[PDB]
């Protein structure tokens, strides 16, 4: 279940970016997480139509085959919560199936002026079962999104809670970040928890307060440290708001909240459901790798795009000063279209049409053969093509492909390191056999 | 000895830990990419 | 001839796989297969016309250079089989030549309404003996395909069935596969090998005929002797066992090479009806030579990742299609005439088709085909839409699919080079090379 | 700070090109240069508008976060100098900000015949706050560049002079480059440093003022002592030869030349306010990635030029064939009565082939009319196919690679240097294995 | 001064391809070829821009990759070739001012000069001097490098005859072209004209004179007892006309001679700059380095285009009407040959598939089928096959450039005549 995924992920980072010096400490932290995961598991335990249809079926099959995995009232409610907790990866796969189904339904969308303003009508090939079905699967998608966010809150929130408890307690009783020093939004945010009556709700050390107080009881007085560390009756407001804030900080919780928000907004406009097809990227590893390859070299890519913009601005100013009479795109003589009569318009023309031309800006501009400045404009066009299309676009593309290939090679290297060497002992597999 | 660093210049395929001594395009330099 | 190719294939397989512990077992297996090949070999032993012609001759020469290499009835029946099996590669060469000639003649077809609906007829400046040439060439191609299927039945089918019986006996004896467990799920070969045991002639070509006796003696105490005998089964028409025959046909049909040759033959027969199905026979040159086979296999080497990237491109275009359908719809007027305009994104299906078929193939983005936003609203939005679409498709996704196929081709060549170099610096028994000597 | 960046460049150079035999000598030289800068630092111590605005703000943010660079008169003059030299990098950053602001303002320019001949005037969105802003920004940038020139002259130029004197004296007393031998031609420095021997202020920056005496004692036996005395010139306070040598050595410096080019472009920006676009290129010199991209082209300059020459001769060989054999298909006009034959002279056909055919991307046959139902169809088809497969497939890819690979190799060299320093001690070749 | 280049070529060759087991033998052969190399030396507007790029290109080419009746002509042969290249560049530059017109000076080839009437006589004098310098170069080659190659051939023949005894016992004339050609020189009395050992016949007649009859070897090798060595003369002609460099120089001379018939024939001499510089030679040889694989890939592309052409011919015939006029149609796929020509010529170079030219299938049958047809055509041709063809040549050129760097690294890394690295030498 989730413990295997956690183990594989831990190994992935601990070999990709984890040194041998702190590998044992990271392993100990992972075994500390694992025990809490087992406790949680024990707690929850007791024509275009035919071609499009074929293509969608093939795509869904290949995607699914590689990824996407009143006391009695209270007694019923806790069982309901446990039921949602037990099956979460199945609900996340059902939501993905529903999104694909409703997107295939939306693929038959038509717009016409006359009613069935510009109205939108649904085309049915003599099958009236489809229009109510769209609303039905929309309702089920909203319901399963709610179930998924409830399950994530139930089974994954305590993991991040207890990890943050590890981090802050280890910082406190080793370094004393709040007594011997001061911090880093996490430090300012977790700070309110220190004065709470019950800090270690999810951790073993329920008597850590005395340990921290006695550790630095000589540098600071007892009263100096006591103030820092401190249903309706048991409503720990500071602890609960801290838990809500760290829940909000979680990236996967933000993803689930965005999914729920998009599902709710899809009722207002049915075309908002198209954003739910981006979950296939997270389902399969290679699509996630492709998506992350863009941000792997984000700073250098931004610098390269800035250089491209700067050089296009240089060509724009060069053309604006000299080569502007040849920018008449309109064929009609009575009504001209002066694209370089304004600096902003000419810059937009160079950025939008010059880059995508593929053969330089000179393709759109008029031929200078029968006019002066012929050699100057020929040199301008050739140099523009060579400097932009040959150089900068190729550099950006090569950076993207290099980042992608580097990510694949990192994954492969992690796999070979796992299969060629023991995790605990530094000896290789040759010694074993 | 036989194994070579990641981006250190190599001479032929394998003969390093990376085992893949590819060259970037027309570049003469070959490394365990 | 055959033994050298088999040896080269063995070395390629072992070095490419990288297995070291099983190297000795693979060597012994090749040794016994080699003895089987020698025994069976001993058994069978005794104007546009001129330019097009020049180009076809050069292509045929280069393909040839690389990639080409009633008592009285009893003796005749085996003599025919021996002579046919002796020159199987010659038959394949003849088939390739026949297909090349047929395609060269087919390169001179025409259509016309009037007779010599639409009718297909052949024309030639003089050369009235080229249509009968094709008529004869089709018959010779069909005959040579039949000869090829017979030669493959004689050459490799005994080897394949002998190897299958070999691993079956090895699994029965060394592992005790059948008497201690069942293949169960998957294991198509294991499930298909069930009918073999009841056949008395289990080692029809395998050397030892006491394999059943060894299995019964070894596993006759833990498991019942009667059960083992029942599992093991303990006028030529009556003596022939049906189940072994069905196993033989199943193994023969399952073989990839026999399937390819049967497809070749069936295309040869189908060619007589349309006279244009012989074009599929030109793919034989791809399998003939290592280079084109590697080029073809590079496409399927990363098939799963290629499908992932294609699906990502499709869903990415789908979002752009939705955005265009909801917002940028007046710019998709392809018709120049105002009286009769057409909208590519009036419907979602045609909008997606236009975005996928035209936008990806454009090379400059979807913005080239659609009307430019010069003097209309949403100009900045349309510019951003086109720029982002063109980037995300051409620079990233199309580059990455091409990237995967080209990288597969490169590695398939790098692995071949590494295998060739390793065989020059390794002894294949001891881990020493040219350094020692 | 300055010492940290200097050590980064020194270690990068040593790991990249510096040999292991002279690595210790390079370390000693760097320490010699580093100590001299310590006292130097000691003495100075005490709608389209909205989208364009958003894009400019984002670009400025990313480029800034990527690593962008008479008694009373005497006491006041030095105090201003140290104040200026303390924040030279901030002055470079301010100059970059000024250039970016002017260039963004320059985007709001419209040209029309009518006054507000062709008149270049400013058209704003009902905000007249930009018309004097451009002028104030122009003079502010000019003043900033002037102060930057002065600060670079006062701060880093003395280090260059000290280094130059260091190698000059070292060669003079350890190799006899001037009296035992002659540097000869092909070396401008060999003749240029000849003017400094007779100057009494030779060790102005170097701490060894007795180099002349030592080199006189060393070579006093092999060569006549009078020869050494005449060669080194051993016998209000204004000299000419030393000042000329100093001027030559600063003009030789690349950074001073670049700053003077910046200053002269700033002056040229007053003749026309639209000339300030050249100041926008300072971003490339700031961030390492764009500097490496620029150096990629120069890395394979000879190969690039020679490959372009090969492309030119190939296009010439194709143009002569087009001119002699098939030129009736070179009509680019659609009107029958008005021809536009692009192949009637060798020069014009060559220009059409190179300027249009190379950039076509699909061969010269794309623009040329298709020879469907005419003679020479096979010849023309082979001509177009071979032209494409050579020019746009092989040669053009080679020219593109000669820059893309070069950039990639530079990046790989930088990462290799980083890894080598991270996994190997500088002083001793002991790896991280034993040292752990 | 000149033997240095031969030394560089020899050492680069032995490091690049020469094995370690034959390194000593290759050194011996190089030294034997080199001793007499010293004895040979002891016996010895648009106009202005066009001018600007022409001068720049000439400067770059010059900078990188440039008894007494034959005495001064032998040492200056290398400079003579540079002089010929300069003349070729000059005549090529003047060839750029041609024009065609119907008026008198039937299309005519005349000159357009900006008041420079001394251009046609200059071109005539330059052509005459170019053919003269080509004649001088072809004259000097037979006295400069031909003795070296014929001496090498005599060396290899002597080694074969002595150590192996191929001619007397093996006798492989039919198997190879050289074996047949070398049979004539054996009977010649002037076999060791260039070889130092003038008594190579007195050794093999007792090395193999016992098992085999001496009377046969004596007659086979010309042993007997003005000066016209006919058989040696024809052997010399064969080896000199079989030489690659001699053939190239003869081709250059014949092209110069043909340039008098038409000045445009002089454009072929611009390829000499390719062989002059190493990297241009690398670019030229990268195509032939993977020639077999390149031709096989081109053939696979051709058969793929043929399959697409026949598929279109059976089904998509009415979509290939290029002519816009309805009265007069241009049917490009009414014939298989024409459709194949259109697919190979236009479809490959289109860059976006065959469908960018042919008609839109919207509003007609076979719409999705043709959509798939063109999608597959684009993906299989432009995305895959053209990319692979380009990548093969790019990789060949990259590895060819890498080979020289590796040769230099092994030059500066390990002791060539000792086989040990520089780590111990330090
Ligand atoms: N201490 C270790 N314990 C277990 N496996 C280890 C250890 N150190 C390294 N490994 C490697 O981890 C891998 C464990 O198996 P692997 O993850 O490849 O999948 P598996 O055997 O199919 O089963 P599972 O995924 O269920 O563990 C092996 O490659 C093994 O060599
Ligand atoms: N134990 C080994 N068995 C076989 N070959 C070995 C062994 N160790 C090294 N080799 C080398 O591996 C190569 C295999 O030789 P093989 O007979 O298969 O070559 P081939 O491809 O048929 O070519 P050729 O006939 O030109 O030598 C040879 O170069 C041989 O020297
Ligand atoms: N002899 C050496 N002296 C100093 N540093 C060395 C030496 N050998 C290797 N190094 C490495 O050089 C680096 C020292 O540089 P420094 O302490 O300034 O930081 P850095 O690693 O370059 O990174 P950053 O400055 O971004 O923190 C370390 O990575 C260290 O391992
Ligand atoms: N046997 C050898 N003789 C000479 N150099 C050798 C030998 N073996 C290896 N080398 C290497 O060759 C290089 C010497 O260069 P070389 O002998 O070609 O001189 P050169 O290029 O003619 O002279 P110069 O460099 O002075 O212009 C060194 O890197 C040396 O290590
Ligand atoms: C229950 N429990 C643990 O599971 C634990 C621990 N320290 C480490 N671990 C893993 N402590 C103190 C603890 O009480
Ligand atoms: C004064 N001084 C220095 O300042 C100095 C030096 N060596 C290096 N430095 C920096 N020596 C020898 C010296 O005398
Ligand atoms: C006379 N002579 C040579 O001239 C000669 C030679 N080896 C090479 N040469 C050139 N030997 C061995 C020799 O005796």
């Amino acid at each position: 279940p989730q413990v295997k995924e956690s183990k594989r992920q831990f190994i992935f980072d601990v070999v990709n970016e984890g040194g041998e010096a702190e590998k044992m400490e990271l392993f100990v932290s992972f075994c500390e997480d694992t025990i809490f995961e087992m406790q949680i598991a024990a707690q929850i335990s007791e024509t275009a139509r035919e071609a499009a249809t074929a293509l969608a079926a093939l795509l869904w099959a290949v995607v699914a085959r590689a990824g996407a995995a009143w006391g009695e009232l209270e007694v019923q409610r806790v069982k309901f919560l446990n039921y949602l907790s037990r099956n979460f990866y199945t609900l996340r796969f059902l939501a993905l199936f529903l999104a694909f189904a409703i997107n295939f339904i939306l693929l038959f969308y038509k717009v016409s002026d006359s009613p069935p303003n510009m109205v939108y009508y649904f085309l049915e090939e003599s099958t009236g079962y489809m229009e109510p079905a769209l609303w039905c699967l929309s309702l089920l998608h909203t319901l399963v999104a709610f179930l998924c966010i409830i399950g994530y809150n139930c089974l994954k929130v305590p993991l991040v809670i207890f990890k943050r408890e590890k981090e802050l307690a280890r910082k406190l009783e080793f370094d004393g970040l709040y007594i011997t020093e001061q911090p880093d939004v996490k430090g300012q945010w977790d700070r309110l928890v220190l004065n709470t009556p019950s800090f270690p709700s999810n951790y073993w050390d329920k008597f850590v307060k005395r340990k921290v107080l006695d550790k630095h009881g000589d540098i600071f007085g007892r009263e100096r440290i006591a103030e820092l560390l401190g249903w309706l009756m048991s409503i720990d407001v500071k602890y609960q708001i801290w838990k809500f804030g760290v829940i909000f900080t979680d990236n996967s919780f933000l993803y689930l909240g965005w999914y729920m928000v998009m599902s709710l907004l899809g009722h207002y406009n049915n075309f908002f459901f198209a954003a739910h097809l981006l979950d296939i990227a997270m389902g399969v590893k290679t699509l996630r790798t492709i998506l992350s390859s863009v941000t792997h070299n984000g700073k250098q890519l931004v610098m390269t795009v800035g250089l491209l913009a700067v050089v296009v601005y240089l060509y724009t100013v060069v053309a604006f000063n000299f080569f502007r009479k040849f920018y008449n795109k309109s064929e009609d003589e009575d009504e001209p279209d002066m694209k370089c009569d304004d600096m902003m318009t000419c810059y937009l023309f160079h950025m939008y049409v010059g880059v995508r031309a593929g053969g330089g800006i000179g393709d759109e501009i008029e031929d200078p053969a029968g006019d002066e400045y012929e050699l100057y404009r020929v040199v301008f066009d050739i140099t523009f093509f060579f400097f932009v299309i040959v150089i900068l676009l190729a550099i950006i593309q090569g950076l993207i492909i290099d980042a992608f290939g580097e990510l694949r090679d990192q994954q492969e290297q992690v796999k070979e390191d796992m299969e060629t060497k023991c995790f605990i002992c530094g000896i290789g597999s040759d010694y074993f056999d | 000895g036989d194994c070579l660093p990641h981006l250190k210049r190599c001479k032929a395929d394998n003969d390093c830990c990376g085992k893949k001594c590819k060259r970037r395009g027309t570049n003469a330099e070959k490394r365990c990419r």
